[PDB]
RNA sequence: AUUAAUAGGGACGGUCGGGGGCAUCAGUAUUCAAUUGUCAGAGGUGAAAUUCUUGGAUUUAUUGAAGACUAACUACUGCGAAAGCAUUUGCCAAGGACGUUUUCAUUAAUCAAGAACGAAAAACUAUGCCGACUAGGGAUCGGGUGGUGUUUUUUUA
């Protein structure tokens, strides 16, 4: 209801005098990423009150941010991946985030899906050594050889079920043998999917293999010493 | 040097929500609707309304201090249509001509894995 | 160190080429037998060892 | 816990148990 | 637990005897529910009754939160209002049962009761001996963490009037009948306020108090230590919070516009140490800042200042034990090192940072095989190198930390052991060539790895980073494990035990080490004091000349044992307490008949009963193999290694009996003499006797300078 | 005291399938709710209205529940007696084909009656000579045999 023909509703009866100036009252906090990444610095975020030091801290503990792995990791191909970073400590105009999840992007999924070949999907729920509970989803499409003449390359479901069980074994042994930084550093340069390919080449040669998605489900009791250790307390300055 | 804010642009066939947001995705900075920027009501999804809306919320963003934009553009999704709207195209172009440096572009539409529509 | 490594690899691959060559060059016993041999085995010694174990 | 606990407390009470001759002396 | 009906308010542990226990358990028989419910019954077992009573008295606060009431002549009921003091109330006699009960002492028994029920609700292990078969109450510095000697040359009444800053008038005398009770109460309150967050529990000791007096005198007459009162001096005993020990700021109330009442209290109490700081994040608070130092802790500094300020100007504060221990820790050659605390890991983090830089420059090099992983496994990487990592310090025997380089999988490896190793060296050569050609600030050379028996081709690449650090690189495949098992197969029975021992050594160096590193680091960040404790323990072993035949990992696990198994004691938060708990555990340990089961777990994934029984079966089997333990002394095992012989193998029974003897000597010395500089120095002295020969060697150069200490 | 039908059963063997049963596990959306932002409109349409909104709708964010369905891969197809069947891992039985120098020896083919199984707003421009019937031809799915090199890996699966 902007214009002069547009009738009144219950609508514009009791309004509010906008006077508060929210973008006067607000305040800017810088965030920062863990040490497993190259370009640690990213992002400034707002807090809906300044006048709560502890209230502001409550907002910034609540947050979840997410960012493109390219600019997080130097390589300026927007490498079709997302890192969700969760903020769980505050210290002095610096938020000390932590890893929260991961996803591909829907345009990359369309970029791999093809017609005359089947996809294989495994989705294993695991536990790290730090008692996080993960759900990892891994995708792989079958391929035709460097030799074929048949026009399509479908996998017989024995081969599919043996591949799905193999992917399950490699994922769960690797992530149970990780800790969460050790995982993250494994996940960054794509070494899991070479392990998958090299262990599944004896079945039915797959081409296009990925760790699609990672979902966090459980966290332990929070660990200040661990987190500040993962990033890597201070004198004031004597107002008189 | 640069500061990023994310710009969520719903672009239906009936309206167009330009919605700038801080990077975390919670604190909205300003959002402007083509419906509220047109005096009429059959125009309330048109590219003209979108150009006005985008220009105004660009003004508010430069006021706060935002300088560059990651744009996330959305259709209706769901069981209905899955293409952005006239407002989506026009809004993106208008922001870039307003002068914020467009950061990066993504199409985040809610696609059902499994649609809530019974067979028969 | 470079020289030791290079001559060692050359020698070892000479031996291993001989090993696969013998084990898959159609070994036939004296009175008409034939030794079955799988694909990708390489060591007639290893076949001897499997025999000895099981 | 119960069974071994009863055995252990039985041993303990037997070790610390007092002498009736001393009791009647006092 | 050292509890009887003795008068706790007089500055010693107690105020709770068996009479009090009987009264309260009778009250729980009477009732005690929040709906005035009967809790126990007349036909229970002792086990049931004891568990129920412990549950109630641990869960129910009786001082600050609520009180318990009943009628001795009827139903007991808990009322959720606290009287700021332990209050069990008979409404037929108006008696608090626990008037002799200091609230601090109540808190301490609350913690003990929680530990008691935790041990009881454990269903796996034998908790009876921890529950009842050890007196914790003997050693002060083992039971508590930081006790300080407090000298008060008081004198007579007028000397008290001019020296005691506290007023002693009629109201003090009527709410605290004796001067000593008043003094203890005041000292308790002032220490509690001046420390607050940094501690967990406090206790006061009137050293020199007695209860016996003849019929010849009106009262007890004393002249002990300047004063003429029923003590020699004061000892304060602290159970300290670990992660709050080194807080360089001590926050007070918030700076309001006017002067708030609590800020007035803080500023009157602190005064010269009170201040206003402006922080980083837009805050304005009152604080009393400190300084940190290696040899003495901030608790020591603050306790001296506060007690001197608010008690007397003649009082003296000491703990030569803790100051001596902190000096026995080595000091780095880093700037401002004495000011750097003992809970600051900056040298280790600098090491790790230069590793991360190297991780970049290797992991993205061009290679035959794509790099699967790079794993630091080093002692420094789990924070257990004795000397801290100093840049350009190549006198350290553990300077070159170890890092695995695992490649991908590929079946084109040779299936021969020597050729396998030579191909691995070829990989390292290619890496070294590329690294030299691209990364000129680094330096590199190669070395022969001779830690493994009967395996001579192993070459490791030592790389030197211009942050002044050194990493040695070894390679790992899957053909290593397959070949070693093949060798044990094609061994003959004369040689099979030797190949088994060699396989164990390979396992220790190449497969278990990564799990070892992961687990201990992830737990040390929770148990902050474990790293200094294990460095101190390493210093102790190197003084006692046993590090030559004791590896790192045995020492590490037996060091973490008291931390992960505090019960019946507590988690150590002070270096003296942890060190002496480890030595006490060694002395009590009977490895001829004791297994060792380690659950490297964050505080309260743990071991299942099946795993515990399986390792216990293995323990029984090795004891059946050799009850003498001649070929196997220690059985130390965990989830990362249930075999246990992996770390505990390869030691002489003379070495084990030497270590057990030194433990027993240390415990006897502590049982006999007492804690002072002479006994500490005597522990750190070696024996240098009892041998067959002693040969004394002097190197051409004193390596302290290049060692950087 | 017959032969063992490119007649029929039956056994065995390795498989094959989106056939069935109970159980399990997962997926985004949608609906409901809690919590968080920001500010006046949203929805829908030839155009609108009914409808929901300064106890903040739409919108954004973190989560929770709830019922359904099983996208893209999805056809030149697969299995089922027909109606029909689509994410995982089990379990319970059943089945076709192929292999076979196994076993029984005409145990058979088509069927009026009769019995089992058979969601059910529907349907609405399609349509092909058939037959007991001769050769083929290209791709396709399932099994089997030979030849052959590449992909593969080598005493433990």
């Amino acid at each position: 209801a902007v214009g002069k023909n547009k009738r009144l509703s219950k609508g514009k009866k009791g309004q509010k005098k906008r006077v508060v100036d929210p973008f006067t009252r607000k305040e800017w906090f810088d965030i920062k990423a863990p040490s497993t990444f190259e370009n640690r610095n990213v992002g400034k975020t707002l807090v809906n009150k300044s006048t709560g030091l502890k209230s502001a801290s409550d907002a910034l503990k609540g947050r979840v941010v997410e960012v493109c792995l390219a600019d997080l990791q130097g390589s300026e191909d927007h490498s079709f991946r997302k890192i969700k970073l969760r903020v769980d400590e505050v210290q002095g105009k610096n938020l000390l985030t932590n890893f929260h999840g991961m996803d591909f992007t829907t345009d990359k999924l369309r970029s791999m899906v093809r017609k005359w070949q089947t996809l294989i999907e495994a989705n294993v729920t695991v536990k790290t050594s730090d008692d996080y509970v993960l759900r990892i989803f891994a995708i792989a499409f079958t391929r035709k050889q460097a030799n074929q003449v048949k026009r399509h390359s479908y996998a017989q479901s024995s081969h599919i079920r043996a591949i799905r069980k193999v992917i399950s074994e490699i994922l769960t042994k690797e992530v149970q043998g990780s800790t969460l930084a050790q995982l993250t550093s494994k996940l960054i340069p794509e070494v899991i999917n070479k392990e998958i390919e090299n262990a599944t080449k004896d079945i039915f040669p797959l081409q296009n293999i990925h760790v699609r998605k990672v979902k966090l489900l459980k966290q332990p009791k929070f660990d200040v010493g661990a987190l500040m250790a993962l990033h890597g307390e201070e004198k004031g300055k004597k107002v008189t | 040097s640069q500061v990023f804010g994310v710009a969520r642009i719903y672009a239906s066939f009936n309206d167009t929500f330009v919605h700038v947001t801080d990077l975390s995705g919670k604190e909205t900075i300003a959002r402007v609707t083509g419906g509220m920027k047109v005096k009429a009501d059959r125009d309330e999804s048109s590219p003209y309304a979108a150009m006005l809306a985008a220009q105004d919320v660009a003004a508010k963003c430069k006021e706060v201090g935002i300088t560059a934009v990651h744009v996330k553009i959305r259709a209706t999704g769901g069981t209905r249509t899955k293409t952005p709207g006239p407002g989506g195209q026009a809004a993106l172009r208008a922001l870039a001509r307003s002068g914020l440096r467009i950061g990066r572009i993504e199409d985040v539409t809610p696609v059902p894995s499994d649609s809530t529509r019974k067979k028969g | 160190l470079k020289e030791d490594i290079h001559t060692h690899m050359a020698i070892f691959e000479q031996r291993e080429a001989q090993a696969q060559e013998d084990v898959q060059s159609s070994i036939v016993d004296e009175d008409g037998f034939t030794l079955v041999v799988g694909k990708n085995t390489k060591s007639l010694n290893s076949i001897r060892k499997k025999i000895l174990n099981k | 816990k119960s069974n071994i606990f009863k055995l252990q407390i039985d041993e303990l009470l037997e070790q610390v148990k007092l002498k009736q001759k001393h009791v009647l002396k006092v | 637990r050292g509890f009887s009906s003795n008068m706790s308010h007089s500055g010693s542990l107690g105020g709770f005897g068996t009479f009090e226990f009987t009264i309260l358990m009778a009250a729980l028989l009477n009732g005690g529910g929040i709906n005035s419910n009967k809790i126990l019954l007349h036909g229970f077992s002792s086990y049931q009754l004891f568990k129920g009573v412990i549950k109630y008295l641990a869960t129910m606060d009786l001082c600050h939160d609520g009180h318990l009431q009943f009628h001795s002549n009827p139903a007991s009921k808990y009322i959720d209002e606290g009287f700021q003091t332990p209050t069990l109330f008979d409404k037929s006699t108006k008696v608090n049962i626990l008037t002799k009960m200091t609230v601090s002492s109540y808190q301490i028994l609350k913690e003990y009761a929680g530990e008691t029920l935790r041990m009881l609700n454990n269903v796996v292990q034998d908790q009876f001996s921890n529950i009842f078969l050890t007196n914790i109450s003997r050693f002060d510095n083992l039971k508590y963490d930081l006790c300080y000697d407090v000298q008060l040359p008081l004198g007579k009444y007028n000397n008290l009037e001019t020296s005691l800053a506290a007023t002693f008038g009629s109201m003090e005398r009527v709410k605290f009948i004796t001067l000593e009770n008043f003094l203890a109460h005041k000292i308790t309150n002032v220490a509690r306020y001046a420390l607050g967050d940094r501690i967990k529990y406090i206790q006061i000791e009137m050293v020199g108090q007695k209860s016996d007096f003849p019929i010849t005198k009106r009262k007890v007459y004393s002249n002990t230590g300047g004063n003429h009162f029923n003590f020699d001096f004061v000892r304060v005993k602290l159970i300290v919070n670990p992660s709050e020990c080194d807080k360089l700021v001590t926050k007070g109330p918030a700076h309001s516009e006017t002067m708030s009442t609590e800020a007035a209290v803080f500023k009157n109490f602190w005064g010269i140490k009170s201040s206003l700081r402006r922080f980083k994040d837009g805050s304005i608070t009152h604080c009393c800042v400190w300084s940190t130092s290696s040899s003495e802790p901030i608790i020591s500094s603050i306790v001296n200042f506060a007690l001197q300020k608010h008690v007397s100007k003649k009082a003296q504060i000491s703990n030569e034990t803790i100051k001596k221990f902190h000096n026995f820790l080595p000091l780095p050659n880093l700037p401002s090192s004495a000011k750097t605390s003992v809970l600051n890991l900056s040298s280790f983090f600098n090491l790790k940072k230069s590793f991360d830089d190297l991780y970049k420059i290797i992991f993205q090099m061009k290679l035959p095989l794509s790099v699967k992983s790079i794993l630091p496994v080093g002692s420094a990487f789990r924070y257990t190198s004795l000397c801290q990592p100093v840049p350009f310090a190549y006198s350290d025997p553990d300077f070159f930390q170890d890092v695995i380089l695992e490649f991908e999988t590929s079946p084109k490896w040779p299936d021969e052991i020597t050729s396998l190793e030579k191909a691995k060296t070829a990989f390292l050569l290619k890496i070294q060539e590329e690294l030299s050609a691209n990364s000129s600030t680094y330096r590199s050379f190669f070395s022969r790895d001779e830690s493994i028996p009967y395996n001579l081709e192993i070459v490791t690449l030592n790389i030197l980073t211009p942050e002044g650090y050194g990493f040695k690189f070894r390679v790992l495949t899957e053909r290593d494990e397959i070949l070693y098992l093949r060798a044990i197969a094609n061994a003959r029975n004369e040689l099979k035990p030797e190949l088994e021992a060699t396989f164990l050594k390979f396992t220790a160096k190449y497969l278990a080490s990564v799990r070892h590193t992961r687990t201990l680091e992830n737990i040390s960040h929770s148990y902050q004091f474990y790293s200094p404790v294990v460095r101190l323990f390493k210093r102790w072993l190197d003084t006692h000349l046993l590090l030559g035949h004791i590896t790192d990992e045995l020492a590490e696990l037996i060091a973490i044992k008291p931390f992960v198994d505090p019960a019946p004691y507590f988690i150590p938060g002070s270096l003296e307490n942890g060190f002496l708990k480890v030595l006490k555990f060694i002395s009590q340990w009977n490895w001829k008949d004791d297994p060792l089961i380690l659950d490297l777990v964050k505080p309260e994934e743990r071991l299942t009963l099946a795993q515990y029984k399986g390792i216990q079966m293995n323990f029984t089997n090795l004891r059946n193999s050799d009850p003498n333990g001649t070929h196997l002394q220690f059985f130390v095992a965990s989830k990362n290694d249930p075999s246990g012989i992996l770390y505990s193998s390869g030691i002489p029974l003379p070495i084990a009996t030497r270590l057990t003897a030194l433990a027993k000597v240390a415990v006897n010395l502590l049982q006999t003499h007492g804690l002072n500089q002479q006994t500490i120095n005597l522990l750190f002295t070696p024996g240098l006797k009892d041998y067959d020969f002693v040969v004394d060697l002097r190197t051409p150069i004193g390596l302290k300078s290049s060692c950087g200490i």
